[PDB]
């Protein structure tokens, strides 16, 4: 029988948002059906889809009705909608595409921080930028060590980067080191306390 | 920033893992929804604990594999987080060494006795909180 | 009384340090020497200033040792420590080198191989483009349920390795063909189709 | 580029790994010298086979422990690559799965039956070969 | 005088004939009829020969029977009966299916599980392959003969993932001989690997 | 494959053991019902539950001999898994240690009291499920 | 304290011939001592034995100076040496492998046979694993053996059976049937007599 | 071939089973020795008769549970053949119902009273006598 263009699977078109990783291969699906044999369009951000506007361009498989970007990045960020139609009707759908960068590194340390420091018997601080994607364990040590100060749900990482010692003793010189831990691994820079 | 607080993205159904005011947890796919802002924090080396910010309950998984979010934090809020090659994040029970926080294509969580490392129902991906 | 010394070789015989990139570096040359000599370090033969470097660098008296934290491939060059007294100067000299690494698994160029179209008896190609730190091992794969056309080795070396070609195609040979690049991190792979037409 | 020859660096001692002519297997420091540019090249996922291009040789570790350099490929000139979490990588034999492709601190290579995972020996820093 | 008919149809009701394969198969059709009905079976609806299976037939007019002896898979179809005389002719249509047996323990393969090596807090997984024809049981072992089960299969923990074991943030105390176990009713077969764990840097 | 599901065809007068949504147990000859794709699953050695795909139940011997499948797994949901010397199977219940599952000629189940180790109604030859 | 290698338990390698069923794992030992602490290497059939050289390969145990082979198979048959060395000397010996096939099925009769009939004579052919004991039958269920295996009647000849001046009387059907410990089978003929 | 002759090798030591001319019965390793080639004939379903060829005599075990081979066949020369699940073959005196015919790991017979259906004396592997 002839009929307009019709979705023949939409259990696989519920997610509408598609948050991948970088670097990935994305697929797009609407299975659709309908007779005469419907006709398929992708636009994206509204207006018709081109081989130049992305690097590599893209591919697609009227056979599944599916469009694929392979290797995506940050800029592939935006709205993709599939239009089908025939002589008896037009129908469209679309789908959000966001990238996130992951980065497969132990935490990496600002060079200079902390920095060496000398006082006399009255404060003075120690400070530590870290940066990871994984979520990172920070610590303050001093040197056998030390655990003066660690990460965890008692001690947010709010106000984990910074350690304060006032009043300081001749006891507390020595050498002070910031530690960031995550799964991939260990880092760590020192600095020393002059009293 | 990994201090900044994140939305957590299931690559099975592209559901945001929710935390209820009440304490229920499930998925949602509303990105607006206030109680899919969670904050993550390292207890210790590779494992975390995730706090829904609005609910302010923490994430845990109970021995019959049911997931919740406690008031207090015990040794049950307590996750392996881990980036898989496939560059998706794992949270992995420190307690119950062997489930895995997941969400089912249905948007209701996935009882981590039925958790394997094989399975999409595992894979997360964090993102900004906006 | 003597002129400054050397009070560890063994762990100055290590002349070249290669290392990876944002990791810390420590040179040292432990000295002896009475009175007790001073240190200096030099990077390319002249005075090494904190401003030579973004967050300087960090000196150890007591360990006679130069910390520079975070290395960036900037950072090559030369690095000699002079210690001296009234009695003597001797130097050493450091060489650094900094590596960049990318724990990545292979990474392939969008868009190849690219889908190909043909009459029965055409000849055809499919090209791949691989990105990798990690030593990548690249095979091409017909989905017939695979097939294994062609796979990277001794036999068969990378310098040819990334483009497969198909002469005299059958209707058989239409279908999916994927290039596979897989190292100790994981697995990548694009996929490309050829329709073969009828042939008047 | 992968497909391009290198240098391996070894971390103990800083030698670059050479390969003689007639076969002998050991370490320099010299960078200049013609007999450490390497070519490496996957047999498959994770599996290389080292050459040294002058002596047209290929690297094998013997049933002994033995490093040596053969005219001919054979089952002793494979070796598992790997990056490790320092960022240095590590060449384990896969025939005799236990040993590493190691140099001592004097310059002479290392018999791998004396090799282990957390040795300074077994961590070599790919270079280009200029 | 009468056209055919069948004499005891409640040897007929059973339509369809499963048997497991080296069994001997009968099917019956007993009829009735003045004069007395001729009988010819086809197989798929054509003449069945001698010569369509290796050892043939055999056919007792008197019990109005066919006999296939030792039936294998490829005696598969269908054979129908047909009965006829002046007056009439009748057919019944029997579906025959084969099934090999296997009354074997279970059957592992060679090489699995596989020893396995890593530094303290790395992960391992150790495989297992499992053939039977009886439903197996499978299970994982690890020897501390004190033994220790880690895994095992049934209603909460099902066949899908059961051959595989995984082993996380190893120890030290995790090292040691590993099994996996099948057993059926018929018996018990297993293969064990070896974890080596080694010290960290 | 032990894993696949599969029909279980009874010797006696050729019916296919049949698990109806509702929970009521029969046979058939209709190769093509939805309701005999069965699902095995050993518990224990010797021992397995059989589930019905469709009817997402499992089949269940009561104590008065009767046959049902049930939502939940129970004590009566085991049976003791044998290959006869004729190369046919049984099922025994693990509770009622002398009652089998069984067929009557008529196609209805056949009371686990009135079965016996001799009889054509307990003898029973998995197939495939196609 | 320094010497060549040396058996340290030779109880356990006196069993040089090693025959077992097809599917079961098979162990070699060679306990062995020496200072410094020996080598061990398997030979199979004289030559350096690689993971390769059967389906599975093979495992080593050091610490127990064994070579195991699961799931054995028909080709694995051959000699399996063990040579052992340091310093101060080498030493080996040799294990010989042969594998069985069991069938654990009933008898299994050739189809066709007997044969009908219209002097006579029926022919069975039979096997199996276990022994199995074969009879001729004749149908008078009334039942009468006409002969049956034994010490006095040995399977040289049960297989055949033979019926000579045939009278109205022996008309009938006559069965072969075959039994071992795990079942019995039977395939009949008819005997016609005009 | 159930019809031809064959050697029954013991597991236990790994002896050929052997029939001396004399009536004499022990084990041996020699797969060459004329003695070890044997002739079974089963009596009766399951049950077998074993004479050596050579010697021309018929295993028997007598009331002691000793092993001796006859020239002429009586009850005691009567056994079940079972195979066991391992898949190796054991021979129980049809008389004495409890005793197995075995080999000890010298080579001696064991005494039928001595045996039992869990040792590796009673199990043997019947193979071709070349």
């Amino acid at each position: 029988n002839k009929r307009a263009p019709y979705w023949t699977n939409t259990e696989k078109m519920e997610k509408r948002l598609h948050a991948v990783p970088a670097a990935n291969t994305v697929k797009f699906r609407c299975p659709a059906g309908g007779n005469p044999m419907p006709t398929m369009r992708w636009l994206k951000n509204g207006k018709e889809f081109k081989q130049e506007h992305r690097i590599g361009g893209y591919k697609v498989r009227n056979q599944h009705w599916s469009l694929i970007m392979e290797s995506v990045v940050p800029s592939d960020k935006g709205n993709y909608t599939c239009v089908v139609e025939n002589e008896y009707g037009s129908i469209n759908h679309t789908y959000h595409l966001d990238v996130v960068e992951r980065s497969p590194h132990r935490p990496i340390l600002q060079a200079g921080l902390p920095a060496n420091a000398s006082t006399v018997v009255g404060d003075v601080e120690f400070v530590c930028k870290v940066y990871s994607d994984a979520q990172p364990h920070i610590q303050w040590i001093k040197h056998y060590l030390k655990v003066l100060k660690a990460a965890g749900v008692n001690t947010t990482d709010k106000e984990i980067e910074v350690l304060y010692i006032r009043n300081v003793t001749f006891e507390d010189a020595g050498e002070y080191t910031c530690l960031a831990g995550n799964s991939i691994g260990i880092s760590f820079h020192s600095a020393w306390l002059t009293v | 920033h990994f201090k900044d607080p994140k939305r957590l993205y299931c690559k099975n159904g592209g559901f945001f893992l929710r935390i209820h005011p009440d304490g229920r947890v499930d998925g949602v796919r509303e990105k607006s929804d206030p109680h899919i802002k969670l904050q993550l924090q390292a207890e210790e080396r590779g494992v975390v604990s995730i706090k829904g910010v609005s609910a302010n309950r923490y994430l845990a998984m109970k021995e019959d594999g049911r997931l919740l979010a406690s008031k207090s934090v015990t040794d049950e809020c307590f996750f392996f987080e881990r980036l898989e090659s496939n560059n998706y994040n794992t949270y992995r029970s420190r307690k119950y060494t062997s489930w895995y926080v997941a969400l089912k294509r249905t948007g209701q969580y996935k009882l981590g006795s039925k958790t394997g490392p094989g399975q999409k129902a595992i894979l997360f991906l964090p993102m900004s909180a906006k």
